[PDB]
């Protein structure tokens, strides 16, 4: 492939460099339309800019935490972090979010990796070996109420059991209700006067509940869960302007008030170098 | 070799090697030729 | 039972590896795809669409006005604007090109810089745009500027002029984050003759300026952008 | 003697002529078309009023003055009250449509000024409150009036800051969306053909707008000496290939 | 010894994975199969059999009577019953259809709603059943109701009427657990003319109503049902 | 008008059955042409024959 | 590839792709045609 062809002096009536940008086109002008060039080859394919590659590496999408401790006398397991749920999202930690929102609709399978590490912040004789249970709870399933409910039987709901310190990995097909996930949605769920704007089920990817299977030892053990997400089989439509201001909320476009100028001011003139 | 039955379980896809910027760079209704005048 | 040996790296999680995994939802059938206009395949497809450069960066809070390069009637010989070409920083940085370049470590290729004139139709002007390849200082006067890559632009019916910064380089890749060894030059613009307004007309006229990449362009070695960060996880 | 410059669009019982055009944009290089069976889901036969809905409606005019910040209309909202298009809209459960948008602004060879005319698929607005404040329904359904970016923040309304496109992105990059400029010195109209863009084959026309049309002054209007300091901008829009499905009782929507 | 590397996920137990295992009972011979009528292969086979809907839900303890929709002689213009179509909740919820739908997250397809009349043979009646697609309110009077999907039913020799709720939807799947965006409409029924009893006869007559799915139907993404739970393990 | 002026007018034909339009909104919903004043000096609008009965009276 | 000798040790079975609701939806002795009267 040639990156530049050889081209010499020109004295024409045919001027490729004068255009009318009002038309909305970006005319494909090249170095050889306005200087004299020599042949050179590309030596490159643009492999690593493919959208499959761009969205295809694992990104941290969620960090939560649960603890193993005596539940005796706990009136609210959920509240003691005896167990914890997470409604899956890709817009809570901003790194991956800005990447996805370069597109309007996106379609892909997900590969999840879940790393779990334990901490024992206060005096323990040892490090126990805990098994985590991660249950995938689709909308309409009974939700766990205690850390050892009938729910955890999970007879119809996919669940994975792995050890703290290890990693669990499985992949979920594209679960969207429509043909693509909406990265944006300028609508409501119905014509209600007060219903929420922008947040939609069109994006919904399920939800996940974590708990330790082990009963309690004498000390307490903090287990912190990190969920990583990798898109595989990516398809993206309609590019948009990149995110400039900071994010404030999952699912709305809102930016913070009295934010700071995002364009760097010159130290000098327009004329400055 | 796929070891698994479902398609979601296969590895990453392989390069589009599609590439056609004209839907974005030249969505004009009447075709513009480089070198010919923009507005006639 | 077949005998095996495990190598160094067993059990590691590399966020960039690409392997098979069991599906959690065995046998599930995804929604059919329907057709949607606009599919993107390569980021290289989109960085060829031009977008506006806030060249007039001199303000103090972001404003529509930093997209406008002003022009003065009757000045002769003088300089319209100047900038270095660190596409990952400075004026370029918020443009779509600048914004994507920042997802990669290295770039190579030609850039297309165009200026669209917005003054009254009955006015006229001749400007010179000059690209100064690495190695010399930003030009200080047109004489200096005109000895490097340049285009005399004659403002006419055809409203825009497309200047190309041809890839001039020893090393075949440059860093997107500004680096010296790897630096690309300067871009300046001066009156060639001068802007002239018709009667009954007055004041400043402005040029809009765009940037996009030539088909020439290469970007490689993906990394994280300095353009976005956060202090606590967001919630709904 | 054909110029890129003169054009005629006849759609239904209405025709537009421009003698100073700058080509026309067809979003994503695709022209509006009906919904194919292979893409269909709802089993209902659809209704295609054709020429009674696919004609040109001219919205009320705006006034560009030196202080203007820009205006924003949503589709199909802007047309919610135009003739039979609108009736069909409130009466069917689902509908689908593409449009021809023609924005008009003429001046003289002594004026200067340049408007950006852009179509943004799925333009989800931001609340000026920040945090996770929502933007109430009424605020994103201004009707033919559209939203005036130089009007004041209101409560439950969107933010109207132009350098941020009403969503946290910079004005400068709107050029990645199908768009066309109106530069008084060149141009006097802008025309964009919009194919139907959605993640579902057909949708509700009232709970979801699928494009915002935005007209934004970028190079300020500058009139000749002792000229009146303003110009009107007119927007005329025509639904094209419209289909309605799931007819019934007639939606009642807030406000 | 062949060199290997183990990946992330090694040692995990995913309740949904499908692999081989050693048999604990090597060489055991299972009892021969004999023929048994009734084999089921798909849950889609059984949700097409219709079952009764406790439409008359207004009681206070479960009774045979909530299966009976009453009809009054001589009323004109008035409404016989109304319900939304959240097949995973409310009247539908205990029906076989409702009961299976609850094992899945998403459903799509047409429903078949039929009414069998049980009044004396010498009586007569004309009813209108109306399906109102998402987007409008439950109809408030027949005029409103008759502008959407409807069937005038004439009570005759043929005892049952089968109304179909054709799949009317933007999005190709809806949630089985009630959700707004995803909601399906309303179903109402009104006197078209009115029930008329023969002489020597009196009181209320009832309609029985059934629900089953059309062959159209799709259910996907299995999950756990809210319809059953427990607090301690059972024993013998 | 002078050659250096410009204007955009709408001509509308309203078929029998409605009143003479009272504002452009009303007018623009019937047969109409947006005329852009340019180099080409004249605009030709056609009142297409819209009628139930195939002849009308001249009086 | 089965690694094990016994049939119980193989993975899950593969979709019936049988599907015939008529034993449940139309177990009538004399065949009913849709469109013809139910009771003659």
């Amino acid at each position: 492939t040639v990156a530049s062809i050889s081209s010499g002096p020109k004295h024409t009536q045919k001027v490729p460099i004068l255009t009318a940008n009002e038309t909305g086109a970006t005319m494909p002008v090249l170095p050889s339309d306005s200087i004299e060039t020599r042949t050179t080859y590309m030596h490159f394919n643009g492999s690593e800019t493919d959208v499959e590659c761009f969205l295809g590496r694992a990104a941290c999408v969620h960090v939560t935490e649960i603890q193993n401790k005596d539940a005796t006398g706990i009136d609210n397991h959920r509240e003691a972090k005896l167990f914890n749920d997470w409604k899956i999202n890709l817009s809570s930690l901003v790194q991956l979010r800005k990447k996805l929102e370069l597109f309007t609709y996106v379609r892909f399978d997900s590969e999840y990796t879940i790393l779990a590490t334990a901490s024992q912040p206060d005096s323990a004789n040892y490090s126990s070996n805990l098994v985590v249970q991660a249950m995938y709870v689709p909308p309409g399933a009974p939700n766990p109420k205690e850390w050892d409910d009938y729910t955890w039987q999970s007879a119809s709901n996919p669940s994975v059991f792995f050890k703290v310190g290890d990693t669990s990995r499985f992949s979920v097909p594209y679960v969207g209700l429509a043909s693509a996930y909406n990265c944006f949605y300028d609508g409501y769920s119905h014509d209600d006067a007060e219903t929420q704007y922008g947040i939609t089920v069109l994006n919904h990817m399920g939800g996940m509940a974590f708990r330790i299977v082990n009963e309690h030892d004498e000390h307490k053990t903090l287990v912190k869960i990190r969920v990583y997400h990798r898109a595989k089989h990516v398809e993206a439509w309609i590019p948009r302007a990149p995110r400039a201001l900071p994010y404030t909320s999952i699912g709305r476009t809102n930016y913070p008030k009295n934010t700071e100028p995002v364009i760097k001011k010159r130290k000098g003139d327009i004329k400055s170098y | 070799i796929n070891y698994y039955k479902d398609a979601a379980s296969t590895s990453s896809a392989g390069q589009s090697l599609s590439m056609d910027p004209s839907k974005f760079t030249e969505p004009v209704k009447d075709l513009m030729l480089k070198g010919a005048p923009a507005l006639n | 039972g077949l005998p095996t040996t495990t190598l160094p790296g067993s059990g590691q999680f590399l966020t960039t590896d690409d392997r098979q995994s069991p599906s959690a939802l065995p046998n599930y059938e995804p929604t059919p795809r329907i057709h949607i206009p606009g599919k993107v395949h390569n980021l290289l497809e989109i960085i060829q669409v031009d977008t506006l450069i806030p060249m007039n960066n001199t303000h103090t809070k972001d404003e529509v006005n930093s997209y406008l390069i002003p022009l003065n009637a009757n000045r002769q010989n003088e300089q319209v604007f100047g900038t270095n070409l660190f596409i990952g920083d400075g004026v370029f940085k918020t443009t779509l090109l600048g914004e994507i370049v920042q997802y990669y470590t290295h770039w190579s290729g030609s850039l297309r810089f165009s200026l669209m004139y917005t003054g009254p139709a009955l006015s006229s002007a001749k400007l010179i745009l000059a690209y100064t390849p690495p190695g010399a200082r930003g030009p200080q006067d047109r004489r200096e500027a005109m000895l490097g890559t340049h285009v005399v632009w004659d403002i006419g019916l055809q409203s825009t002029i497309v200047m190309t910064i041809p890839w001039t380089s020893g090393v075949q890749f440059r860093y997107t984050d500004p680096d010296t060894y790897t630096s690309a030059g300067f871009l300046s613009c001066w009156y060639q003759t001068s802007l002239i307004l018709p009667p009954e007309t007055t004041g400043q006229v402005y040029l809009l300026s765009f940037i996009s990449a030539c088909p020439d362009f290469k970007l490689r070695l993906m990394k994280d952008t300095q353009t976005i960060s956060q202090t606590v996880a967001l919630t709904e | 003697g054909y110029s890129d410059r003169v054009q005629q669009i006849t759609l239904g019982n209405s025709t537009i002529t421009t003698q100073e055009a700058a080509n026309a944009v067809v979003c994503y290089a695709e022209w509006p078309e009906y919904l194919p069976d292979v893409d269909a889901s709802d089993v209902n036969k659809t209704s295609k009023p054709d020429t009674s809905v696919c004609r040109f409606y001219t919205l009320d005019s705006k006034t560009w003055t030196t202080g203007s910040k820009g205006w924003c209309w949503k589709l199909p909202d802007a047309l919610k009250d135009m003739g039979v298009f609108g009736q069909n809209m409130f009466f069917h459960s689902l509908g689908r449509s593409g449009y021809t948008v023609h924005v008009q602004c003429n001046a003289t060879k002594f004026h200067s000024g340049c408007l950006l005319v852009v179509v943004i698929p799925e333009h989800q607005l931001a609340s000026h409150e920040g945090g996770n404040v929502s933007v109430k329904y009424t605020f994103t359904h201004p009707g033919e009036r559209g939203i005036d970016l130089s009007s004041a923040n209101e409560v439950g309304g969107p933010v109207k800051d132009v350098l941020y496109n009403m969503n946290g992105t910079l004005l400068g990059n709107l050029l990645i969306f199908p768009h066309q400029f109106i530069n008084l010195r060149t141009n006097n109209t802008a025309t964009i053909v919009i194919p139907y863009i959605n993640s579902v084959p057909i949708d509700s026309m009232t709970r979801h707008n699928n494009v915002s049309l935005m007209v934004i002054p970028i190079a300020p209007l500058t009139v000749p000496t002792g000229a009146t300091p303003s110009l009107p901008i007119t927007v005329t829009i025509a639904p094209m290939c419209t289909e309605f499905s799931g007819i019934r009782s007639k939606s009642i929507v807030p406000q």
